Formats: structure tokens, C-alpha cells, sequence
RNA sequence: ACCGAUAGUGAACCAGUACCGUGAGGGAAAGGUGAAAAGCACCCCGGAAGGGGAGUGAAAUAGAACCUGAAACCGUGUGCU
RNA sequence: UGAGUAGCGAAAGACGGGUGAGAAUCCCGUCCACCGAUUGACUAAGGUUUCCAGAGGAAGGCUCGUCCGCUCUGGGUUAGU
């Protein structure tokens, strides 16, 4: 891969999928600097599958996104996959790459770790 | 392995010569007026606006 | 004219505090609050509350403007330590020292 | 006789199930056959049943003087006719 | 690993009890030595 | 022509007590504000603790961790090198 | 002194919203993971108020702590079988 992030193989894929599905329901999350550079590539590849729209793209995106009930729609229990391919894919129909922006906050208390904020542009 | 001899005040104070820390490297933000770190947001009222 | 402020029975160890007091020593009153606020040591919020009250004494009790106050003296002394015990293998027991320090900040006006 | 020592007013057994049952304190050498007859002699009522429990001493003043609290014997009576065993 | 002290209320009262020391003449001398010194508890 | 708090009884102190052993049994540490509480009203920083002033007192670096306050040891300045 | 050195005692966590001077560590929600002839449910010995509620953050907890089997103030064991 790219960087191990201090975990094992099976634990790393369960954590990267947890952050990607969180950046779709909230569009802005706080995390660590090293983990923000890795989820930056996981989400930007899922938006590319949403701009295609084929049935082969909806199934290639069901391997990453978890099953959560976004209430962003505010009605009918919309899934984390139904928000994708919809309002998210329409916002970046003309943008070619670079759908992520990370901002730096500072070292946190008790850990000395770089807190950051990653959000959809 | 144990120390064969005691340690002096001279030898103890020479080793801690480089046991120091440096200035955080801060600058001034011309939106909040207060000091802040580089490539980061003003922790007081304001934002990055790079 | 001077203004002092002392913090006694501070649980943080002394030689861990002296690493930060060697940074604000000699600086201005504005440059020192920023240096202490943008660092991430354990004794950072403690030294700042002691330097802040030393400026409150310089304006209420004494009469001087804080526009040109500099940090004149900063140092840390010892205190009454706490004796503890850590159980080790084969029945042995070791000693643990919960140390204590005294913080002192002196501001002045240079006149 | 003066078998009853004091009445007890608490959150439980007082203001909750207190209109029909009454919680008292007695001496630690009495049985419920005497507690039953002593209530009828002071308040002129008729008692249905009596339940009595014991309590062990409890430590107090954690610090310099570490002593023990006295033990007690709690009783709970139920009346068939009459009321107002306390005010 | 099993230790050497297993608590027991009956075994502690049937060997070191007050009535156990008051039944023998050599045990009656144990209560006397602790009274002379001034101990708080006599038999335990 | 005895001791003066490492001394004098193990114990000046609420001690054969904390505590340690299944048990018989073994066993410490800890005195001193001031003549008198007259034990710091009120103001300022702080969430507190602790401080800076003002007051009490002959004295507060006599403020209950309270008479005098030695050495080891840990520090902050400077004259020569 | 050794020295800011060894160690911090088998193991999967992530994010959003709250509380507050101060949160990787407390609360609520969702997703994910572990045990399941047992890391689940009853009981004897033994311990002896560690049980519950509202308050507290000096010491104890191998970090933090607004939390606690810790501190403070009130409560809680009902039998003719």
C-alpha cells in the first residue's frame, strides 16, 4: 500500500471504510493528519464511480460504503450509497479531480497529535 | 552493566547542553491580530483564508 | 517597580517546568503569553496563569501601564515530595517520587 | 411497656406505603409478639402483621478516629382498623 | 499456584477460640500473658 | 554534682495502638504560633488551590506543613578565566 | 547519581452530537470488531457495606479525567412453608 498507519491489514480496511462513510453523511470530520492523507484518496475514488452512474458502478461502490441511514435527505432512510450518485455527484459534475480539502488545527492535549479537518470542497 | 563511578556536576551539566527545545515558530495573522502557528488557523476569532 | 506572583505546591515536577521557563525569560509581556499559548507542554497552562496574575498585580496594586512590561525573572524551586511504592518481582518494592515545585514570575517596567 | 424507641421517616417506607404501614425502631432484644401487643396498648388499634429485620454496625469517620455506629432493629407494622400512629 | 492460607470461620474459632483456651491449663496461661502485656483482643 | 524528645520506660504522643504472622508472638513513627486568637473584614487575578495589597501584633521570612533554621543537594544573577 | 533512561501488566476501534475553566479517555447515538460447554445466567465458601441517589476532584487509578469499587452527605436487607 502507501502507509500502514500503525494497524494490521484487516484492521486498516475496516477503519478506512469507516471514515469514508462518515465524510459522506456529514461532509466534514475531524481526524489526525496521517489518517487524513489516506482517506483523501478513498473518498475521491468513490466520487468518480458516482459520476459514471452505471449499474456496474453502483456495485463497485457497495464494496466500500457501509450501510447507514443518512437523514440528510430527511425522509425515507436514504442510504450512504443513495446520497452518493445523487446530490454529491451533481455538485462535482464539472470538476475534474480534487474534491477534498484538509485544514490543520494544532497539537491536541494528552496526545500531541495534529488535529485536522477534512471536508468536501 | 553498572556505573563504575559516580557522576559529577560538570559531566552531568555538559550532557544536558543540547537537551533544550526551540521556539514554536509563530507568526502574526492580519485578521485576528494575535499570534498563531504557520500553515494553521488562527485559534481565536478567524480562519485560514489562504 | 516590580510585581510578583508565586504558585506553590504545584504537582508538576520542577525540572520539567524549567524547560519552558527558559523560553519566556527576557521577553515582553505580549510575546510571552503567545509563546506559552502555542506550545504543547504539560506545564504550559500553569505558567500562563502565574504570568497573567503577575500583570494583574502590576495594574491594580501598583500603578503602571502594561504596554511595556518585560519578564524580569523566572525560576522554579523545589517542594515537598511525595513518597510512593511500586511493587516489583520476587517481592521487591521500588520507590516513586511525586515531586513538587514553586513557580515565580517577576515583571518590571525597566525604570 | 416502652418497647418502641423512635419512628423512622425516610423516602422508602414513609410517604410511600406509609398510609397503611408504619416503620418504627425498637430495642435489640424483643420479638414481634411483644411489638404487636405494645402498639395496641399505646394507640388503641388492631395490628394485622409485623415484620422485623436487623442491621449490622456501620463504620464512620474515615480518617483519624475510625469507630462504629450502633446497631438497630427495624419493625414494620400493618393495621386493619385505625390510623394516625404518628404526626 | 495454590497458597497456604485458606480462610475459614469454623476452623478459626475451633482452634484459637476463647473456649478452646479456657479448657486446657496451658491455654489458660496464654490468656494471662496477654492480660499482663495489655493486648486489645485476647483470643483470635 | 540523674535524662531533657535518636535522650529518659517500648510508649511526654489518645501505644502494647498503625502494622506484620494460622497461631504462640513480635512492634514502631509523631512534642514547641503569640503575653493574649487579637486565626488576615474588604479589594484584585483564578473554576479552585495558591498568591499581590490593605488590616491585626512589639515582630507575619511568628499565618496552624506556624520558636531558632546547620550541612548534603537543587537553582537564579554577576567580577576574572 | 545512573536519567528524562527501563517500564506503563495478553486483546479493535471510528465518527457525529452534548457537558464543562480544561476531553483520544465521562455521557448519548450509529457503524465496526471479540466470547458464546462461555468473557452469559444462578449459587456454597470467603470478604464485610465495596450495593443505591445527589454533590466533590487535593491524595489513590502506572497517562488523562468533569468519571470511579476513591472523598462527603443522606438512604437501602421484611418469611408458619
Amino acid at each position: 500500500g502507501y502507509r500502514k498507519l500503525g494497524r494490521t491489514s484487516d484492521q486498516r480496511k475496516a477503519m478506512l471504510r469507516d471514515l469514508a462513510t462518515s465524510l459522506i453523511i456529514s461532509e466534514r470530520i475531524e481526524t489526525t493528519e496521517a489518517r487524513a492523507k489516506e482517506v483523501r484518496s478513498v473518498v475521491e475514488k468513490l466520487i468518480t464511480l458516482g459520476k459514471k452512474g452505471d449499474l456496474a458502478s453502483r456495485r463497485n461502490a457497495a464494496k466500500t460504503l457501509r450501510n447507514v441511514e443518512i437523514l440528510n435527505e430527511d425522509e425515507t432512510t436514504q442510504t450512504a450509497l443513495q446520497k452518493l450518485f445523487g446530490e454529491i455527484a451533481e455538485r462535482y459534475t464539472e470538476r475534474q479531480g480534487g474534491y477534498t480539502r484538509i485544514l490543520k488545527q494544532g497539537p491536541r492535549r494528552g496526545d500531541g497529535a495534529e488535529s485536522v479537518i477534512i471536508e468536501l470542497v | 552493566a553498572v556505573p563504575k563511578r559516580r557522576t559529577s556536576k560538570t559531566r552531568k551539566n555538559k550532557r544536558r547542553t543540547h537537551f533544550k527545545i526551540s521556539v514554536p515558530g509563530m507568526t502574526e495573522c492580519p485578521n485576528c491580530g494575535e499570534y498563531k502557528l504557520s500553515h494553521r488557523v488562527c485559534k481565536n476569532c478567524g480562519s485560514y483564508n489562504g | 517597580m516590580e510585581a510578583k506572583a508565586v504558585a506553590r505546591t504545584i504537582r508538576i515536577a520542577p525540572r520539567k517546568v524549567r524547560l519552558v521557563l527558559d523560553l519566556i525569560r527576557g521577553k515582553n509581556a505580549a510575546e510571552a503569553i503567545a509563546i506559552l499559548k502555542l506550545t504543547n507542554k504539560a506545564s504550559s497552562p500553569v505558567i500562563e496563569k502565574v504570568l497573567m496574575s503577575a500583570l494583574a498585580n502590576a495594574e491594580h496594586n501598583y500603578d503602571m501601564n502594561t504596554d511595556e512590561l518585560v519578564v524580569k525573572e523566572a525560576y522554579a524551586n523545589e517542594g515537598p515530595t511525595l513518597k510512593r511504592f511500586r511493587p516489583r518481582a520476587q517481592g521487591r518494592a521500588s520507590a516513586i517520587n511525586k515531586r513538587t515545585s514553586h513557580i515565580t514570575i517577576v515583571v518590571s517596567d525597566a525604570k | 411497656r416502652d418497647i418502641l424507641k423512635r419512628p423512622v421517616i425516610t423516602e422508602k417506607s414513609s410517604e410511600a406505603m406509609a398510609e397503611d404501614k408504619y416503620t418504627f425502631d425498637v430495642d435489640t432484644r424483643v420479638n414481634k409478639t411483644q411489638v404487636k401487643m405494645a402498639v395496641e396498648e399505646i394507640f388503641n388499634v388492631k395490628v394485622a402483621s409485623v415484620n422485623i429485620m436487623n442491621y449490622k454496625p456501620k463504620k464512620k469517620r474515615m480518617g483519624r478516629y475510625q469507630g462504629y455506629t450502633n446497631k438497630r432493629r427495624k419493625a414494620i407494622v400493618t393495621l386493619k382498623e385505625g390510623s394516625d400512629d404518628l404526626f | 499456584v495454590k497458597r497456604t492460607y485458606q480462610p475459614n470461620k469454623r476452623k478459626h474459632s475451633k482452634v484459637h477460640g476463647f473456649r478452646k483456651r479456657m479448657s486446657t491449663k496451658n491455654g489458660r496461661k496464654v490468656l494471662a500473658r496477654r492480660r499482663r502485656k495489655g493486648r486489645k483482643v485476647l483470643s483470635a
